[PDB]
């Protein structure tokens, strides 16, 4: 069961959430895997986040394996929209979906971990049908891929011939190689 | 005009009116004008300070002092000193729910009874009150990807803060249309005409170009704050570069002054001859 | 679990679901695939919100991956009735029910992310049973198709044999490709 | 999970459900497959909306994609039997159960969705065993479907044989169509 | 989920879930297969409402497709145990299980819905195991089978053979019917 | 009510007449089965006491002291002759 | 009449009386039809001003020591100063 | 106590005052300056969070409740002191 927490707030006690506490100081934990309804609650925060107080800074804590490539380009588009800068701390793993959401954090504000490990490999999807199906539906696959290198490799700022070699298989990037590669400023080894 | 006819009970007050909108609608002017036409003295309480056990008890208690009996409720003997007075309210939605109750018993009797045993008739005194609920919702932003106006209609605020019987009471529920820039312009007229006739008894002259007045429009008046800012924001452009080279400099003497704005920088440019 | 978010009122503090009061502004998620079960949940929040400021308009983000024929009508047909406008901004996928969905915002008001992909394919249903009731559902399944185009052509703008033509088989749109389709329009992206 | 939308009162403000808040607006909300938890939740809002006002008219959106034929007949009777008029609203799919509650509304405040559509079609089940019993069963099934048949001919003004001759054969009505059959008196311009 | 409702009340605002807001006016809903849990729930219901106000009468409606006869003595025993008249309501159908509740309610109150449907069979308990086992709980059931016979018969009226003819097998029995039969006394007539 | 305006009315100097078809209009307008007779007052005082008043200032009633009540079939609003 | 002839009670007031009914059905306008009739002083109280337990110190008066003690009980002062008076108290329900 | 403040706006208006003697004083020449300690009220406590998120106070928040709105309105300007700079403090040093 999660933690309830109380703030000592003047008017009177406030119960919380440990994640709802936390939310209240403009911090998300990108916890699981990457899915249209959880990708839709982070949209929720941000917003939420942005109109309560547009100046300050929104962090976010990726934890998450990866998933559907899809629901995370929501997370993606509604980063770079929002006033507040979004800061993204890798924890744990960074999966290739979660690893671009890291790279889509505003400049200056991203880091890892010192013990944190990144990977980053090319989307993987399939599709069965008849064969004119499957021409049109494996091109939107690579034109995606496309896609993912051209963002990946602006913020990041590899070349874009550096991108498809290397996210042609599974790379696993330790947390000084990530800052070395560009995905993140620095690392935040202590306080 | 209802009062003056006579057609009403004795006992229900001279009028009963209601404001709305940002602070600084005119509520004072048109207060102050009305009392002058009426010929009857001016009393505003304010409802802002009225947040506290101790400051609520002001209207009915005796704040200075429990050993003094004499002044007793100070909104009551207000009244009293004054039986024709007008009574001004403001920022009426912050004061406690059970202080606005006492307010809809006079209304409806027409007359209080102070904790001392004075009686105090409303027969011939006006009501008038100010609200300020539009300001706080419209400056919020929709909490969506795309914002939207959050103006909201001043009546629908009036009905959630205040009880239902109060509206019933209550004659009309009266909206104040906010202000006009053609207003805010002729405002910062008379400020500098204000300003102008009091350098005139010491010598000095002022003159002010019309696109300054203009640019001063633009950035000082606030559409939540009303004319407020705008008054303050006349003080320190003009006073403050101008006291200096009156106690020492080119205006000591003379008093020559001119006030222009350079397009380019955007910035307001002093000129000051010796004279 | 839904981060319970603080919203600041004259009469005094109050708490709501983050869902809630994303809702209170008019802002409406549809997430997954479209079902009678969900769209119920859609058409329920529409009415309410068209009962408390008919004149404020509404917002459907759209983040599905398809869904049901039938659900998917009923959150457009509610769109018809209620005065308030319904701003649809596509969010990370929309599908066969979410492009239509997509597209029945009214104009101007219809807007699409730069990553979103818009897929438009016909609609697929299968059904068994005696000779003589294949052959009636057939007809009648295939009508639906033409009722879609007819009822897309009027958005889009475009001919029915147009609109037929491309949704024979399965169409990725790309964002910007989809504005000019006539499908969406370009958000502000101005702060 | 369902959002939670306040109340505006003089007391205070009141958290309600979405469905909760429209049911004070004399709204019932049906959707899903019919079952006899289900039809008691209709039967239970309908009779307290009842009780609330009864001079006020109730409104009601069936989405259902058809269901128990028994649990059907407790909101059609419950239907029939408050005295305020039953606004059906077919906002979507529409099956045989769906359909006849739809056509169960009051006459004179029917209404169909314009792209909404509704199926009609006869009672079906399956029965095994003895001889003796799928013949009692059989019975039962035939007499309701002349009950069905009859009771949907009353409400639409249909004549009874017409309407079987439909009935017995899966069939699909649009909204505009359906208007010429009677099950809804007309389709919301807006 | 059930809906709620509130109640007005001197002191403020009540609320209450739909099945207790109705329970308030001493209306138990009966649904589903009966069952010990749900069967403790009915009795429960029945004492806290005899101890409110013992004059006033119960309405129980009826909508089971059948259950488990060791339940519904239960609901049996209590409603005849209790001062109050129950009044049992038919809604939508009555199994053997539900009708000998339906019946088993005061002489006066009992009545049907036009539309509803009345069956009545003997119990289908079984049981496997050694002979000597089975001979024993064979014997058992005649003697639910010989009770439940009876007790139909008091409430009804008819003589315990003609009740024996009628549950040999399968008996469906229409609403209008039942009052011949003596079921209920009276078909419910709407406004 | 129309008794109590006609005593006051007639204090001033005022006569009024109220047909006996308004009274009836306003009636059920005034009086809710839920508030029972409490808006009747409101009611009374807005539509028939603020337009009197007008009059009794500056008007027909100060030059004249004569005054009539009646109904409008097509508008369902009362209208009132100053003479 | 019973009050005037003699048999009304020694200590208890000269009537209690509950009216129970819907609201605007004249209620209160009997309690003041009456006061006026017999030309005596009207004493009304708001029940729904007293809502909190903290009230009912108003009517009674703060003990010694405290900031009320300089003031009278409400009711204590109205009745003191009205003795023979109509007592109206309204919402009684709400208190 | 407020009361207080009502000297000091009929100081600051008036520009005279009058005591038991009823000898009137010349506030004109005299500068009236006040210090308040409402300001030493800030947010201590860091943000919950691996990185630490500046904390503003709302302008003037305590100082607008605790005085009267008229009384705050007749100052010319309500002077704020921000925290002193690290720079700053090494001059402090030398001093
Ligand atoms: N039988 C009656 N005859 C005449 N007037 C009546 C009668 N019953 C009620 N009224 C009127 O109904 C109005 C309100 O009745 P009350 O019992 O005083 O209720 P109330 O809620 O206290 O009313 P307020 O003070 O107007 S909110 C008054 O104008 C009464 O004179």
């Amino acid at each position: 069961l999660v933690p309830m927490v109380i703030e000592q707030t003047s008017r009177g006690e406030r119960s919380f959430d440990i994640y709802s506490r936390l939310l209240k100081e403009r911090v998300i934990f990108l916890t699981g895997q990457v899915e249209d309804h959880m990708a839709n609650l982070i949209v929720a925060q941000m917003l939420f986040l942005e109109a309560e107080n547009p100046e300050k800074d929104i962090y976010l804590y990726i934890n998450s394996p990866g998933g559907v490539i899809t629901a995370g380009m929501s997370i993606y588009d509604t980063m770079q929209f929002i006033k507040p800068d979004v800061s993204t701390i890798c924890m744990g793993q960074a999966a290739s979906m979660g690893a671009f959401l890291l790279t889509a954090g505003a400049k200056g504000k991203r880091f890892c971990l010192p013990n944190s490990r990144v990977m980053i490999h090319q989307p993987l999807g399939g599709y069965q049908g008849q064969a004119t199906d499957i021409e049109i539906h494996a091109r939107e696959i690579l034109k995606v891929k496309g896609r993912m290198n051209e963002l990946m490799a602006l913020h990041t700022g590899q070349s874009l011939e550096q991108i498809e070699r290397d996210t042609e298989r599974d790379r696993f990037l330790s947390a000084p190689e990530a800052v070395e590669y560009g995905l993140v400023d620095s690392i935040l080894t202590h306080r | 005009k209802m009062a003056r006819a006579g057609l009403g009970h004795e006992h229900k007050p001279v009028g009963s009116f209601l404001f709305a909108g940002p602070t600084g609608v005119g509520k004072t002017e048109v207060t102050v004008q009305l009392s002058k036409a009426l010929g009857i003295e001016l009393l505003r309480f304010d409802m802002s300070e009225y947040m506290e056990r101790h400051t609520v008890s002001r209207l009915i208690g005796a704040p200075p002092g429990y050993v003094g009996f004499d002044q007793g409720g100070l909104l009551t003997d207000a009244v009293i000193k004054h039986p024709h007075a007008v009574l001004l309210l403001d920022e009426i939605e912050k004061a406690h729910p059970d202080v606005f109750n006492i307010l809809l018993q006079v209304m409806d009797n027409g007359t209080l009874t102070d904790n001392n045993g004075r009686k105090a008739d409303f027969r011939n005194v006006v009501l008038v009150m100010t609200t300020n609920a539009g300001v706080r919702e419209t400056e919020r932003k929709s909490i969506g990807l795309i914002h939207q106006d959050n103006s909201t209609d001043a009546m629908e605020e009036i009905k959630k803060i205040f009880t239902p019987e109060f509206r019933n009471r209550l004659d009309n529920i009266i909206w104040f249309d906010h202000l006009s820039t053609d207003v805010i312009h002729q405002v910062v007229d008379k400020f500098i005409v204000e300003l102008q006739v009091q350098l005139d008894q010491k010598g000095v002259s002022l003159e002010v170009s019309q696109e300054a007045r203009n640019w001063l429009a633009e950035k000082g008046y606030d559409r939540a704050m009303g004319a407020r800012p705008m008054a303050r924001v006349i003080q320190d452009n003009l006073k403050k570069p101008l006291a200096n080279e009156l106690l020492f400099g080119s205006l000591v003497d003379g008093g020559q002054v001119t006030v222009a704005l350079d397009k380019e920088k955007n910035e307001l440019t002093y000129g000051f001859q010796s004279a």
